[PDB]
């Protein structure tokens, strides 16, 4: 049946290339010899041996095959290199993860400079992200590395989120010990430079916001080699994280410690004067510093920005092809 | 779209191990034994409940496609209990799983581990995540039990002695071949039930459906009572055979 | 890691601005040209210019204005470079020593803002109170000119108008005042506001918005006699002032868009403007005094003067002597005259100064077998359109052989004595239904001439739909003499097909040597073409032969001999097909994995691929299995404008932000996804857009000549002109060289105090990275060009490496000799 996963070969899959560097492996297109259906290939060696199979690709398995949504993307199977016959130990082929190939990633399309979006698809793009963040908030579970890298669109204007590899169940009853770096530098929540350790989905919302943000500049918001330097950046825009926003700051590990040169006023609507207004205010709203007073991901949809538009109407973006060269 | 995983009774006379020449109650021992073992090692690593249930649950399901005489139990149990450790949540390396395995177990089982304990278990992964079809998420009766027993109403010291008592069941239903047979959500009523008659407690006067006399099917539908009566027997026979009587 | 270096064999040849002003002297007319990267101070003088002095800047120029802040005697200079480096420059000279003063300097690049669409636009008050900056959209940036203000400090007022056209500071007004055209939904339309610097935001000012032509692209200050506004559009040209609005609407413009305008008058009664196709016209305000003793604007009229090159910037100089500054084309200076010549123009060229224009591709040729080697470019484009021979004898000797058309690809074809060269010429609808060129070119003053016939699309059933007016490509492949350079045969290929590709060479066992085309079907409505052609033509006995044709469901965008196989790149595949003994084309094997495959090389049996985003690709053709292998890939994502293959494990790219950048095979063989791990190890900010890379040397080779550090040569083209070469080093040679650099530029004074460091950092708008694997030639070879004292200073404990000594003082002779040395390998 459709369900009896790690047996079905990889000769079933013609191998196109090798379309990125993952964490447990490479990732490779491929097209399915039966169907003709494009896949993305991703490729799980347990050869190390070191603990096994990696616990990054068991949470993507563990997770995947519970969520269901549009804007989450779709693991179709797990197949096997040709397995030893009749001889399990000798045997150190791989597992391939078989997922949907969604045409481009985010961070490559603006890294290239090939993207240009006005205010609507603007509003597809965070529209179907915050829906698929929402649907994944309302089972409690936290992706904690939100980067545009594992933004997936493909041209018709449908969005995806992908690397599931850090993801993990939240229980707002039971506060658990959680591991500190968890979200890229670049997108890292204000409250995780402080250690929380104890952080809710908030975390999320933080760096979708600096997408955002991003989106509306084509350049990241807060670029910084050092976790000191990335909290001066965000404090310079949206002000020092002090008692007078955050209350519970002085419970932070780092809060003394990280102190950014000036207690800084937030500067958020000035320096972003240039964005639409119910654009503008949903960014306030999402780079809030207390995590316990940003917005989730429920309310950014009920907002003036994403309440009323209406997916039917995708929008794909721009993508220059034909004149690209002259 | 997903595995079933659940059973007839009558198909247990036909898994790999009875057809190889194992009798009924040597693999029914075998399986005590087995989840057992998975409970104590985690018990001594400190290992949550879920984690332990879902290595048994593993070590269950994989005994209905392969034969003991050909998979050594505690091999397999440790394997089980290593993976579980990392799709719970609650890793533990694989060295310290043999180490502990070797404080309990005797000479001759720990025969089974061969001449390299922790490559036995950690060869042994590839076979398991195959025979689970890589289906990791599991459901176990605790949370029934704990979602369930909140919606009741009275007497508090009634109602905590009925979870207790069903919790107990609960992990003795973990040696039996229950897991492979009815849903968690159904165990986890057949418990509450179970600690009812005994107790002698009428849940239905801490519903909000007080004059539902079949109290239960507010919370697990479509369930007879042959099935929660079936669940109990087998239960109880576990303990009528053992020593241990009833937890009150 | 990897060791190169670059050096810039001739410099940025096109004008892209030119101002005039009193900048070396209170009484010197002066001309100042701004070549990207380069500023050339002239003097205005009866026979033409006298250069007085030229400099270099570690920028590209985008801003370039001069003005007079009360209690200066002469003009200074305002210079903005694209990185936004800004700067106030003073002429200096004490007698026979001239050097340019930085009086302020500074970077006002801001933390968040969108770039704007139109650029970056710089102006500066009529009172010189404060220069104005559009950097970003919906932010004005001002910097105050107060005396104080050295380090060019700033503030942005929120612009409500996010989509700004083009802005002039006005005359005429109690305050500072802009004039801006704007685009939202309803069209474009053109406000004016004040300037408060000491409320620091905007007033409400002069006068009322009016609804301006869809196309409304330029804004003119008018002076003080008739204070105001002109609007230049696409058909009509506009005057704006308080409650007067004025409107030409003349045919002649509307045939061609006008790019730059000019003063003529400084009472404003008389302007110049420029368009497309070269014509200049003259802008003529007629004047209505009235008894109330003022003056108004009667009338706006356009006369024809005659044709120039196509222009980016027109500045007058004096009597009737126009400078035109051409990027597509050669600068001049023209003549204008009263009196009409017998023609009817009124425009009689003087000088004309070499541009090698934008260069879309070249290769090197032995013509006269002396083991030397010439560049033969394709440069400019339209009218404008040339080759240009170049070849060294100390300076460039250069030859152009004007085409008439733009040129797109060059090859050379020696069984034939002969180049084949790709062209396009623009023809317009017309009333008959098909089209009209122009002017005649060289596709159409061809010997002899043919059209391909080919039925391979000849199906359609696909409706265009044709509207009189509208522009179309209209593309050939020209067969040009090497010794005459006469256009013996021009091809000419199907309705809307492109040609991309060419190439020259032999296939499997046939003896023939062919012209080899790939082309695309491009339709408007197509957003990547489907369809394309691979066409084998023979050139024999003055006469092309269509030899073979190749239906693709693509565009051809690149093609390379490969072992007598010919490896051709369509759209995202890229294939390797075999001549067979019928002279067809078959396919042995694919590669799918690309979104659009730009550029392809090779070398041996290795291909690099390069690639719309995915930057570049190590390909491998493994001969026993007969298919493509990916060996590695670059897996930092980058826009590519060329490629080309060092050596067998080092490889050259070049990014659309002026950016190169070398990658190596990771030569670690730990883990397959080490050894499919193309790491960038060379970054460096060239400053110019790459076209074209192409293995060779201009340099006389007798064998005899002193063997250079340096291995290697690659020449590369660009579109300002500028031709380059890269070679290889050492870890030796460069660390010295590298070493002296950070010497070199302790020692050496900047213009605008613009550190080299952050000059040469990668740069992108996401992206900032510090050069690495690069040697600065330029910089090395200006060590011959600094004091005694300087250069003493910069060889101070200075310490040699890895050679006959492992360590050894240098002296400033010894480096001397070694700098030399480099000179001669460009
Ligand atoms: C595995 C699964 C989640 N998946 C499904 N579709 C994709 C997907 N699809 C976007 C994508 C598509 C094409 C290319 C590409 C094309 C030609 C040459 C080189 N790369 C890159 C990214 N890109 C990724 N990531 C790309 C960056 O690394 C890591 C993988 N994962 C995906």
């Amino acid at each position: 049946t459709e369900s009896d996963w790690g047996k079905r070969c990889v000769d079933k899959f013609d191998i196109i290339g090798i379309i990125g560097e993952g964490t447990y492996g490479q990732v490779y297109k491929a097209k399915d010899k039966d169907t003709g259906e494009l896949v993305a290939l991703k490729k799980v060696r347990l050869d190390n041996e070191k603990e096994g199979f990696p616990i990054t690709a068991i949470r993507e398995i563990k997770i995947l095959r519970q969520l269901i949504h549009r804007s989450v993307v779709n693991m179709k199977e797990i197949v096997t290199d040709k397995q030893d016959a009749l001889d399990f130990k000798k045997d150190k082929g791989a597992f391939y993860l078989v997922f949907e190939y969604m045409d481009h990633d985010l961070m490559g399309l603006l890294e290239s400079g090939l993207v240009h979006f006005s205010e609507d698809h603007i509003k597809s793009f965070m529209k179907q992200l915050m829906e698929g963040l929402e649907y994944c908030h309302k089972k409690n579970f936290l992706h904690r590395d939100i980067k545009c890298s594992n933004i997936l669109l493909n041209n018709s204007g449908q969005i995806k989120l992908a690397d599931f590899g850090l993801a993990r169940l939240y229980n707002s009853e039971e506060s658990r010990p959680y591991t500190n770096k968890v979200i890229t530098l670049w997108y890292r929540p204000p409250e995780l430079l402080l250690g929380e350790e104890r952080y809710t989905p908030a975390i999320d919302v933080w760096s979708c916001g600096c997408i955002l943000g991003e989106l509306f500049t084509k350049k990241p918001i807060f670029q910084a080699n050092l976790e000191l330097a990335q909290l001066e950046l965000i404090s310079r825009l949206c002000g020092s994280p002090c008692p007078a926003v955050w209350p519970d700051v002085i419970r932070l590990p780092y809060f003394n410690t990280m102190k950014p040169k000036k207690q800084y006023r937030r500067r958020l609507r000035e320096e972003f004067s240039f964005i639409p207004s119910a654009a503008l205010d949903l960014l306030d709203h999402m780079l809030t510093l207390d995590p316990s007073k940003r917005c989730t991901a429920e309310q950014t949809l009920q907002s003036d920005f994403l309440k009323d538009v209406e997916l039917s109407k995708m929008a794909p973006p721009d993508l220059p092809h034909w004149q690209d060269c002259h | 779209t997903k595995p079933c995983w659940y059973w007839d009774k009558k198909d247990l006379a036909h898994t790999p191990s009875q057809l190889e020449g194992l009798d009924p109650a040597t693999e029914a021992r075998y399986r005590r034994e087995g989840a057992r073992f998975i409970f104590d090692v985690g018990t001594r690593l400190g290992l949550h409940y879920d984690t332990l249930a879902t290595g048994i649950i593993y070590f269950h399901r994989f005994y209905m496609f392969h034969s003991f005489k050909q998979f050594p139990r505690y091999v397999t149990g440790a394997c089980c209990l290593f993976l579980a450790g990392k799709v719970e949540e609650t890793p533990k390396k694989c060295k310290d799983i043999i180490k502990t395995a070797r404080s309990l177990l005797n000479d001759v089982q720990f025969g089974q581990f061969g001449d390299d304990p922790k490559e036995e278990v950690m060869v042994l992964e590839r076979i398991l995540l195959q025979t689970i079809k890589f289906d990791l998420q599991v459901e176990h009766p605790y949370q029934f039990l704990l979602k369930y027993a909140k919606q009741l109403k009275g007497d508090k010291n009634k109602i905590q002695k009925l979870v207790q008592m069903a919790w107990t069941f609960v992990n003795d239903s973990l040696c039996t071949t229950l897991s492979l047979q009815w849903e968690p959500e159904i165990i986890a009523v057949a418990v509450m039930y179970l600690a009812g008659r005994l107790c002698k407690f009428e849940i239905q006067e801490w519903t909000s459906k007080p004059m539902y006399r079949r109290w239960w099917e507010q919370f697990v539908q479509d369930v007879p009572v042959d099935v929660l009566e079936d669940i109990c027997h087998q239960i109880l026979d576990l303990y009528s055979q053992g020593k241990q009587q009833m937890p009150h | 890691m990897s060791y190169n270096y670059v050096v810039t064999a001739q410099k940025p040849t096109a004008v892209n601005g030119c101002v005039t002003g009193h900048f070396t002297s209170a009484e010197d007319l002066n001309l100042l040209i701004a070549k990207n990267t380069r500023l050339e101070i002239y003097v205005v003088t009866a026979e033409g210019l006298r250069p007085v002095k030229e400099v270099g800047m570690y920028g590209k120029i985008a801003v370039m204005e001069l003005f007079r802040p009360k209690g200066e005697s002469k003009d200074l200079l305002f210079i903005l470079t694209a990185k936004y480096n800004a700067c106030i420059l003073e002429y200096k000279q004490s007698g026979e020593s001239i050097d340019i003063i930085t009086r302020a300097h500074g970077n006002v690049q801001d933390r968040i803002g969108r770039p704007s669409e139109t650029g970056i636009i710089g102006i500066i008050d009529p009172e010189c109170r404060m220069i104005g900056l559009r950097l970003y959209d919906g932010l004005f940036k001002v910097i105050p000119l107060d005396r104080d203000n050295k380090e060019l400090k700033a503030f942005n007022i929120r612009l409500e108008e996010l989509h700004v056209i083009d802005v002039k500071f006005l005359y005429g007004c109690q305050a500072p005042t802009i004039c801006f055209v704007y685009q939202d939904p309803q069209g474009r339309h053109v406000k004016t506001y004040e300037v408060s610097l000491r409320e620091k935001e905007f007033n409400k000012g002069p006068w009322k918005q009016e609804n301006v032509e869809a196309e409304a692209s330029m804004v003119i200050a008018v002076p003080e006699p008739f204070g105001g506004a002109i609007i230049i559009g696409q058909e009509s040209i506009t005057y704006h002032n308080g409650d007067k609005y004025l409107a030409i609407a003349p045919p002649i413009i509307k045939q061609s868009t006008i790019v730059c305008h000019n003063r003529v008058d400084p009472n404003g009664s008389r302007y110049l403007l420029g368009d497309m196709e070269g014509r200049l016209f003259m802008l003529l305000l007629e004047k209505e005094e009235q008894m109330d003793g003022t003056v108004t604007l009667k009338d706006l009229r356009v006369e024809l003067l005659g044709e120039t090159s196509i222009a980016e910037c027109l500045t007058y100089l004096d009597n009737g002597v126009v400078f035109v500054g051409s990027r597509l084309g050669d600068s001049q200076l023209v003549k204008l005259n009263v009196d009409s010549n017998e023609q009817g123009s009124y425009v009689v060229a003087m000088e004309t100064f070499t541009n090698l224009g934008p260069i879309v591709d070249m290769c090197v040729v032995d013509l006269e077998r002396q083991g030397q080697g010439q560049l033969v470019t394709c440069s400019g484009a339209f009218k404008e359109g040339s080759l240009r021979i170049i070849r060294n004898g100390q300076k460039l000797h250069i030859r152009t052989v004007p085409l008439y058309e733009s040129p797109r690809k060059i090859c050379y074809q020696e069984v034939s004595q002969c180049f084949g060269v790709l062209s396009s010429r623009i023809e317009v609808q017309d009333t008959s239904g098909g089209t009209t060129a122009l002017r005649p070119s060289a596709s159409t003053q061809a010997l002899s001439s043919s059209v391909s016939s080919s039925k391979l699309f000849s199906s359609s059933t696909a409706p265009h739909e044709t509207s009189f007016g509208e522009e179309v490509e209209v593309h050939n492949l020209l067969i040009i003499d090497q010794h005459t350079f006469e256009v013996l045969h021009a091809h000419q290929f199907l309705q809307n097909e492109y040609a991309l590709s060419l190439v020259s060479c032999k296939l499997g066992k046939d003896p023939n040597t062919y012209f080899i085309v790939g082309t695309a079907m491009v339709y408007p409505e197509e957003a990547e073409p489907k369809q394309g052609r691979i066409v084998v033509f023979q050139y024999s006995d003055g006469k092309l032969q269509t030899v073979a044709e190749k239906e693709v469901k693509g565009a051809v965008y690149s093609m390379v001999e490969f072992n007598g196989k010919l490896l051709a790149s369509i759209n995202s595949t890229v294939r390797l097909y075999e001549w067979t003994t019928e002279k067809e084309l078959r396919t042995e094997c694919n590669h799918y994995n690309n979104i659009m495959a730009l550029y392809l090389k090779t070398k041996g049996d290795f291909i690099l691929v390069g690639d719309l985003m995915r930057s570049v690709l190590l390909l491998a053709y493994k001969p026993m299995e007969g298919n493509f292998e990916e060996i590695a890939r670059d897996f930092n994502p980058n826009w590519m404008s060329a490629v080309e293959i060092l050596d067998d494990d080092n490889f050259l790219g070049a990014e659309n932000a002026f950016n190169l950048f070398v990658c190596q095979k990771d030569s670690a063989a730990t883990t397959d996804e080490e050894r499919q791990h193309l790491q960038e190890v060379g970054l460096f900010h060239l400053g110019e857009f790459v076209n074209v890379f192409c293995h060779g040397s201009l340099v006389m080779q007798n064998l005899g000549e002193t063997s250079t550090p340096t291995q290697g040569s690659v020449l590369f083209g660009t579109v300002n002109g500028m031709i380059g070469l890269v070679t290889s080093l050492s870890e030796s040679w460069y660390n010295l060289l590298l070493d002296m650099q950070n010497r070199l530029n302790k020692v050496i004074k900047s213009v605008g105090k613009i550190e080299h460091s952050f000059w040469r950092s990668f740069h992108t708008e996401r992206k900032t990275e510090p050069a690495t694997g690069f040697i600065d030639g330029d910089l090395i070879e200006s060590f011959l060009d600094i004091s005694r004292p300087k250069m003493q200073e910069v060889v101070a404990n200075l310490q040699y490496d890895d050679g006959s000594g492992m360590k050894r003082e240098a002296t400033a002779d010894d480096l001397i000799k070694v700098v030399e040395e480099l000179t001669r390998i460009h």
